[PDB]
């Protein structure tokens, strides 16, 4: 015999302040019985468990179901009380690879190690809290009484101690195989090379055995299933790799578990398919919180998921990552807050692609949200290809350019070149720095009564011209944008107006170019056809001229 | 040469936060610096069984092109048991602000051969990520003491003092303390002069080694603290006025006595605002009168350690940055201006990257302890970028200022 190296142990404990697991086995049916006897004495043949005696007072429940078409029983431990009482393990889970990330080799062969688990041993300290009883016929003897000296079968460690020792024992292949390229997520094995597929297949044999000499066990054989794998609802082929295929439900009247099972199936589609929209389809569940609740379906939304339906109607393919060529992301405006992108190497070939939603805010503008996206996709770059692509984006460096240097945040994007494909992000309009000589000055205000709700808004100027007209149904915050907009209404291309209204400064600073409060819309649509705009602030109940003799006529 | 026990405060586990993306050139720069202090036995590689996570990163330090590893010990700092058991800390030196100079020396070097007790060495667990999630993440736990902890100095203390009573003996003008893996060295000399001192630390601590090589020249007495000034104009404009009154009035939220009755009895009416306002001789006294309270600085503001201190940054254009510390709204204990020449020019977030720098040395200096950002950026801009620019061996709090503030004009 060639002995096996071991495979190190990875040192377990419970939480602190637990003791361990102490449930009743449940009573099974007499076949069901015969099934986990006929299952666990192999086991135990095996080395994986091993009988116990009346001493060790933890218990798992153990079921057993049919392996459904087919006659082979399936056992099953149930491992939830104990995993609440294990520790915390390290988790690598947070990240699946992204299909676009893998760099283009010329073979690749996947092998699954559902096997090797049992091969890993378990910390011997721990064995004793994974104990389970196999209740006999008629409860006429105790039941027989066993632990696991292995990985035991949907344990909180299994996987994170499985995946490190894995790791250990690929360490000295791959570094001093570095002419291959062998990725670690599952419990599956990815190797790749751009060796022709004969020294491909020979270093396949080499890790065999490498995998051996620590007790792994290898599917020889040509694996039944080989590249082109569908994959975690992707479609993997040896030059391109596309979403899984994935049909729209249809529905005459959409519940909750419906426009989830929608918005989900379109989420996945818009990673590579360009263009996908899912707002008029997810405005109909934030504001609802019952999972089989109906909703018909908006007018603007059965447009929409005819769009849905016609995107999801051609193969789009992603392509592989090359590194190296340059990264580029393109991004393209498409309208009430949604935006698109492209991320790529070559013209017409896209790694994948993506859809960017506005955060819900109460105000807006075409840039930050221009510049949020490019937020989304460089970290989401970084993750992927682990670099910043080069981005082509709809605005005009002059524009981007009297952003940055008038906006009062610190802002920034990476690298990048204007493509002038519309619709171009645009600044709309642009407050003056100092007054306007030669422009008529509209001191303004507003005034509601809490309790009536009764108010009114208007404006008095330097050449005589006075306003004030009575509101109904108001406030406050809505009468001193009402007076700004009176003033607007009225007043030539050029304009200077005097508010004390703190609230409007800060509503017209961040400078929105759309607003959910339609008053607030006017106002920008007024400021948009204006040539200049100085707009000044004074603190009220100074009675400050413009403010006193309309403060005086607004509250009247 | 044997570990001090340290211990978390009780109903606290450690630290579990999560790494962030890295890009392949940090990695791979990030795998040779850990696999050195591997070999050097700083460090050991770590298995799941430990569940805890602190996130690291690469940098460049001023005036060198080597890859540095960053340790944002954030969270296990606030999770550490804070060093009171001899000695209640060091307190802080007042008279550091006070000195003519202060030169900032990088010590952390030394910190790397203390052990660390071998119970505490779970808790500083970091990863190095992989791109595309691919191979799984290369973890370490730290065996000597971490640079960016907040124990590392705490422990060395004692230690670091029989390196500098030598020179704290010799010359006992000199003020020398340590916030984190920093030492700072302030003296009343001459700046030639106190370059010399400087270098006679360099090679004192050479001669420790047996048993790091440029400087950061601060000036705390080439500054001080800000008074509101008023503009001095011989005609005024209606806008002049209203400005004057609305920065009058701000100012008022914080020296009391002043008034803005006889300038505001001007901007009765509603001329033009461009248009040229002759000064009532009331408005005159009033103006006069207010310049004088803005001479006098504020009372009873006193500094209170229990207290949190909080920064706020305001960005003025053309590379200008401003900023004030307090504790309570109105009660600045320092305020300031930043400015540009500094790789900024066209990318304000080094700007701020950098103002929030200087910011909190300036506050280690003053109180010993960092303060609490409120910054003028989106977070999802600040989170993607602030480390490509971040120097510093430590790194203080923020939160983010959505809302453009009035204020901006008045600091002005
Ligand atoms: N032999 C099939 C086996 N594996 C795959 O299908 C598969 C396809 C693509 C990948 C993969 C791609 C990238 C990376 Cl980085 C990686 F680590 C793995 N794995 C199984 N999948 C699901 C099963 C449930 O029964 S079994």
């Amino acid at each position: 015999m060639v002995p096996i190296s071991p495979i190190e142990t990875v040192p377990v404990k419970l939480k602190p302040g637990m003791d361990g697991p102490k449930v009743k086995q449940w009573p099974l049916t007499e076949e069901k019985i015969k099934a986990l006897v006929e299952i666990c004495t192999e086991m135990e043949k095996e080395g994986k468990i091993s009988k116990i005696g009346p001493e060790n007072p933890y218990n798992t429940p153990v079921f057993a179901i049919k392996k459904k078409d087919s006659t082979k029983w399936r056992k099953l431990v149930d491992f939830r009380e104990l995993n609440k009482r294990t520790q915390d393990f390290w988790e690598v889970q947070l990240g699946i690879p992204h299909p676009a990330g893998l760099k283009k080799k010329k073979s690749v062969t996947v092998l699954d190690v559902g096997d090797a688990y049992f091969s890993v041993p378990l910390d011997e300290d721990f064995r004793k809290y994974t104990a389970f009883t196999i209740p006999s016929i008629n409860n006429e003897t105790p039941g027989i009484r066993y632990q696991y000296n292995v990985l035991p079968q949907g344990w909180k460690g299994s996987p994170a101690i499985f995946q490190s020792s894995m790791t250990k024992i690929l360490e000295p292949f791959a570094a001093q195989n570095p002419d291959i390229v062998i990725y670690q997520y599952m419990d599956d094995l990815y190797v790749g090379s751009d060796l022709e597929i004969g020294q491909h297949r020979t270093k396949i044999e080499e890790l065999r055995q490498h995998l051996l000499r620590w007790g792994l066990t290898t599917p020889d054989k040509k694996h039944q299933k080989e590249p082109p794998f569908l994959w975690m609802g992707y479609e993997l082929h040896p030059d391109k790799w596309t979403v899984q295929p994935i049909v729209l439900p249809e529905k005459d009247s959409w519940t909750v578990n419906d426009i989830q099972k929608l918005v989900g199936k379109l989420n996945w589609a818009s990673q590579i398919y360009p263009g996908i929209k899912v707002r008029q389809l997810s405005k109909l569940l934030r504001g609802t919180k019952a999972l089989t609740e109906v909703i018909p379906l908006t007018e603007e939304a059965e447009l929409e998921l005819a769009e849905n339906r016609e995107i999801l109607k051609e193969p789009v393919h992603g392509v592989y990552y090359d590194p190296s060529k340059d990264l580029i992301a393109e991004i393209q405006k498409q309208g009430q807050g949604q935006w698109t992108y492209q991320i790529y190497q070559e013209p017409f070939k896209n790694l994948k692609t993506g859809k960017y939603a506005r955060m819900r805010g109460a105000h807006t503008n075409d840039v930050k949200q221009l510049t949020e996206a490019v937020q989304k996709i460089t970290t989401e770059s970084i993750v992927i290809w682990g670099k910043t692509p080069k981005f082509k984006l709809p605005i005009q460096k002059e524009t981007w350019e009297t952003w940055w240097t008038e906006y009062w945040q610190a802002t920034w994007i990476p690298e990048w070149e204007f493509v002038n494909t519309p619709p171009l992000v645009k600044l709309w309009y642009q407050l003056e720095k100092e007054p306007i000589v030669g422009a008529e000055t509209f001191y303004v205000d507003g005034a509601a009564n809490r309790e009536t709700k009764l108010g009114k808004a208007g404006y008095v100027t330097n050449k005589g011209r006075q306003k004030v007209v009575p509101l109904t149904n108001t406030t406050n915050q809505k009468t001193e944008l009402q007076a700004i907009y009176l003033a607007l209404q009225d007043s030539g291309l050029e304009v200077n107006i005097v508010t004390d209204s703190q609230y409007a400064l800060g509503i017209i600073q961040a400078q929105p170019d759309k607003s959910e409060s339609e008053l607030v819309n006017q106002i920008i649509e007024q400021l948009i056809k204006k040539e200049k705009v100085y707009l000044a602030w004074v603190p009220a109940h100074k009675g400050i001229g413009g403010n006193e003799q309309v403060d005086k006529l607004v509250s009247a | 040469i044997e570990t001090v026990p340290v211990k978390l405060k009780p109903g606290m586990d450690g630290p579990k936060v999560k790494q962030w993306p890295l890009t392949e050139e940090k990695i791979k720069a990030l795998v040779e610096i850990c696999t050195e202090m591997e070999k050097e036995g700083k460090i050991s590689k770590i298995g799941p069984e430990n569940p805890y996570n602190t996130p690291v990163f690469a940098i460049k330090k001023k005036d060198s092109t080597k890859w540095r590893k960053l340790v944002d010990f954030r969270e296990l700092n606030k999770r550490t048991q804070d060093f009171w058991e001899v000695q209640l800390g060091i307190p802080h030196p007042a008279g550091l602000k006070k000195k003519k100079s202060v030169t900032v020396l990088d010590v952390g070097d030394a910190y790397f051969s203390v052990p660390l007790d071998e119970d505490f060495r779970k808790y500083t667990a970091f990863t190095i990520p992989s791109i595309n999630n691919e191979t799984p993440g290369i973890r370490y736990q730290y065996n000597v003491l971490p640079q960016g902890w907040k124990g590392s100095p705490a422990i060395f203390q004692s230690s670091m003092t029989k390196i500098l009573e030598p020179f704290k003996k010799q010359n006992p003008d000199i003020v020398i303390y340590q916030y984190m893996d920093d030492l700072y060295v302030g003296s009343d000399l001459e700046i030639g002069q106190h370059r010399t001192k400087i270098e006679e630390l360099r090679q004192h601590l050479l001669r420790w080694g047996l048993t790091l090589w440029m400087g950061y020249e601060l000036h705390p007495d080439k500054w001080t603290v800000q008074p509101i000034v008023l503009p001095e104009k011989d005609s005024w404009t209606v806008n002049d006025i209203q400005k004057l009154v609305g920065k009058l009035n701000w100012a008022s939220q914080i020296y009391p006595g002043i008034k803005v009755r006889q300038l505001s009895k001007l901007l009765r009416g509603t001329k033009a605002l461009t248009e040229v306002i002759p000064l009532t001789e009331e408005a005159e006294l009033e103006l006069a009168e207010n310049r004088e309270i803005l001479k006098e600085p504020v009372h009873g503001v006193y500094y209170d350690p229990s207290k949190d201190l909080i920064a706020e940054i305001q960005k003025q254009g053309q590379g200008q940055w401003t900023y004030q510390i307090y504790q309570e709204p109105f009660k600045n204990l320092k305020t300031g201006k930043y400015a540009r020449m500094r790789g900024a020019h066209t990318n304000d977030v080094k700007q701020l990257t950098e103002a929030v720098q200087k910011i909190t040395t300036e506050s280690i200096v003053i109180w010993g302890k960092t303060p609490k950002f409120k910054l003028p950026i989106q977070k999802e801009t600040w989170e993607t970028w602030w480390t490509e620019y971040w120097q510093a061996t430590w790194i203080p709090e923020w939160e983010f200022v959505n809302t453009p503030p009035l204020v901006k004009l008045w600091y002005q």
